[PDB]
């Protein structure tokens, strides 16, 4: 594909369903291919505005998160996987992820401390478990012993 | 003034043995001292009466001293037994602040009605005197006369009535945009949910729409100028026509597009000064913002002897726009 | 009946060439189980229906409005399934340490501890509690405030008479939206966020949303002796009625 395959395709589904919320309704659609046509700036106004009508999605949520992890935002990625993880508990995965980035970012908040926790016991004594407690006691040398 | 030292020095020597003492020991002592704090009251009584009128000052001085005391006398007896209040409080024949706490901190709800049976204003005390502080919510209910109205009013199931204070409440506010907005959407659910005839519900719902729509003007107002001028999101007053147009012009306001000056033109209905010397600050602005496509939206927007000119220039579109708005309008 | 009508969409999901049909007749099942509050039946419909439905799909009339519904539907479940966990979660406080008048002095540490630990779990009970409601809440204002035309209220205009769907979506707002407005505010009155309880007075009069019109004469009365209740324990705090300070 190219950028006249996936903005042509506008024009396809824009010609099959014109009203304001179905053509917000395909941006989760849209922003499907432009994820691997290579457009993040254009990706996630399309995914965002799918968000705008489809707010209770959580691989939507999801997938905006993911798309603020490849543009390393992180207060802006751990958010969306919050609203992903709260729609959806099943979503283990994201739970080390959002704990994951918390311990990365900034220890200094509880927070972080919290969704470490919670990892924890969705993954029992897993081998990325440890590696967070190191991280979160990174930010002494007595205290990395014990 | 040493007369008077002398018993209230052996009122808190009395106060301080019948803390050891045997029962009925410490019960005579305390008829003794309402007998005398009784006769000091009398005397300060006795000589207000005795002055009156011119040299004033020194007359609403002396009732603040003895007010300062027939409160120490009480505070004193509020260990005590409250069957002397009923005493010293007829004896001080007002003194009601004290004679009021010792009804409140009992069940004697029967007190207070028989204290605001036998009185004279007692009544509008006793409320004031609620607010400055379940029975209490009985006594809630007739203190919730007064702006708290519409809570008693939903409470009664008087509805229509909730919704005449609810929307006078709403105008008056001018303290707080957030609590002005909550106010006419109670109204108005108040409303809806009363009994009006389609015909007079018909014109509460219009009257108000009319509110709404003056309202919604400061509501919309653009994200960034409100973090530009610092303002408070919800914690702002409500802001006025002039306040309006003016900030919806202002160069703070940087992506203003035909839609703020539209409103900032549809807020001239709102005034009650100069109204088209406005006319053209906003329509000038309207071209400055334009870099000589704006001027060119609102004036399609509009549907116009309205606009000024030669005034104005106090120029080789305006003119040129200002001829196809010679054939527009005509 | 159930399993008639819960297993005729196997059938049609089964063929991706009639995914457009398996929605809309998913829709259809589930807005009758909607209307019984059948949330377990709904969503056993609902996960029959491949996550990645709307991708493949890509607009008719009728698969415009299928799509919004069905989205529609996951944000009224997800304002439940966020619900019962909060909900089960306001019901497991950690209870007092018991007492043991005329201890010994065993047992007065023993409780000395019991009484030091408890004073840690009702923190925490706190902290899990505040991020329920913080979840809890976003999700009854994501079908409360549908974003482009509220809650089962179609965009599209210009599908062909379908009675039974139509009036299926004024009902399903008429039982589910008062039904959740009364959720919400006891969600804001069972956190003490008493002065946004008030506010919900703004939301459903709004002009904006028209969801006062949704609402019976009742419930609009029963919604007002709600407010005045939050109102009270913002009096007992010292505030107006409305929360904001007495000056």
């Amino acid at each position: 594909r190219s950028k006249a395959d996936v903005e042509r395709y506008i024009a396809s589904v824009q010609g099959s369903t014109p009203s304001p919320r179905q053509k917000s309704m395909k941006g989760f659609y849209f922003a499907k291919l432009y994820y691997e046509a290579k457009e993040y700036d254009l990706a996630k106004k399309y995914i965002c505005t799918y968000i705008n009508v489809q707010e209770r999605d959580p691989k939507a949520h999801r997938f905006l998160g993911l798309l603020y992890e490849l543009e390393e935002n992180t207060d802006k990625a751990v958010e969306c996987y919050r609203r992903s993880v709260e729609l959806n508990p099943t979503q283990k995965d994201l739970v080390l992820k959002i704990a994951e980035l918390l311990c990365k970012n900034d220890v200094t908040d509880g927070r972080a401390k919290y969704w470490l926790e919670r990892a924890a016991k969705l993954f029992p004594g897993s081998p990325a478990i440890y590696k967070l407690k190191e991280q979160l006691l990174d930010c002494g040398w007595n205290k990395l012993f014990d | 003034r040493t007369v008077i030292i002398r018993q209230h020095e052996i009122v808190l020597k009395v106060a301080y043995p019948q803390a050891d003492s045997n029962l009925r020991n410490i019960v005579t002592e305390q008829l003794v001292a309402l007998i005398d704090c009784f006769l000091d009251g009398y005397v300060s009584q006795l000589k207000s009466v005795d002055k009156s009128s011119n040299r004033e000052r020194y007359d609403n001085l002396e009732m603040e001293y003895l007010q300062k005391r027939s409160d120490l006398l009480s505070p004193l007896l509020s260990l005590g037994q409250y069957l002397w209040a009923a005493s010293l409080a007829e004896k001080y024949c007002d003194f009601d602040i004290l004679v009021q706490m010792c009804e409140q901190t009992d069940n004697q709800s029967r007190l207070q009605r028989y204290m605001t049976q036998f009185a004279d204003q007692n009544f509008s005390d006793f409320l004031f005197r609620w607010y400055l502080e379940q029975h209490g919510q009985l006594a809630n209910f007739l203190q919730a006369h007064e702006h708290l109205s519409w809570l008693h009013e939903i409470n009664s199931q008087e509805l229509e009535k909730a919704h005449a204070t609810l929307l006078g409440l709403a105008n008056m506010e001018t303290r707080y945009f957030a609590k002005k907005k909550t106010l006419l959407g109670l109204s108005k659910l108040a409303a809806l949910a009363s009994d009006f005839s389609e015909d007079m519900l018909q014109e509460k719902i219009e009257e108000m729409a009319e509110q709404e729509r003056f309202l919604l003007h400061q509501e919309t107002l653009p994200e960034q100028l409100l973090a530009e001028k610092q303002l408070n999101l919800s914690a702002m007053p409500v802001l006025t026509a002039p306040q309006l147009i003016g900030l919806y012009i202002c160069e703070e306001n940087r992506r203003a597009n035909e839609y703020d000056f539209k409103k900032a033109l549809d807020l001239l209905e709102y005034i009650d000064i100069n109204i088209n010397d406005l006319k053209l600050e906003i329509l000038c602005k309207a071209l400055q913002r334009d870099n000589w496509v704006s001027k060119d939206s609102i004036f399609v927007k509009i549907l116009l002897p309205e606009v000024k000119d030669l005034l104005q220039a106090d120029e080789f579109v305006l003119k040129a726009n200002y001829e196809y708005y010679v054939q527009g309008q005509i | 009946e159930d399993r008639l009508k819960i297993d005729v969409i196997d059938w049609l999901v089964f063929d991706p060439a009639q995914r457009a049909e398996a929605l809309k007749q998913g829709n259809a099942i589930m807005r009758k189980f909607l209307a019984s509050k059948k949330h377990e039946a709904a969503k056993e419909v609902f996960v029959k229906i491949p996550q990645d439905s709307i991708a493949e799909i890509y607009l008719p009339a009728e698969d415009d409005n299928a799509i919004r519904e069905h989205l529609c539907i996951r944000a009224y479940l997800e304002a439940h399934e966020t619900f019962n966990e909060w909900f089960k979660h306001m019901n497991s406080v950690p209870q007092k340490p018991a007492l043991i008048p005329q201890p010994t002095f065993t047992e007065k540490v023993a409780h000395e501890h019991k009484e030091k630990k408890y004073e840690m779990d009702f923190g925490i009970w706190k902290g899990h509690l505040d991020a329920l409601t913080a979840d809890v809440k976003e999700k009854m204002y994501n079908v409360l405030l549908f974003v482009d035309g509220g809650w089962m209220v179609d965009v599209r205009e210009d599908a062909k008479e379908d009675h039974e769907r139509t009036h299926q979506m004024v009902l399903l707002r008429k039982l589910c939206l008062p039904m959740l407005c009364f959720l919400l505010h006891t969600i804001l009155h069972s956190t003490g966020q008493y002065q946004e309880c008030l506010q919900l007075a703004d939301m459903v009069s709004s002009e904006r949303h028209k969801l006062y019109l949704v609402f019976s004469k009742e419930e609009l009365r029963k919604l007002l002796q709600k407010l005045r209740e939050s109102s009270l324990m913002l009096l007992d705090q010292g505030l107006d009625p409305l929360g904001y300070e007495i000056q």
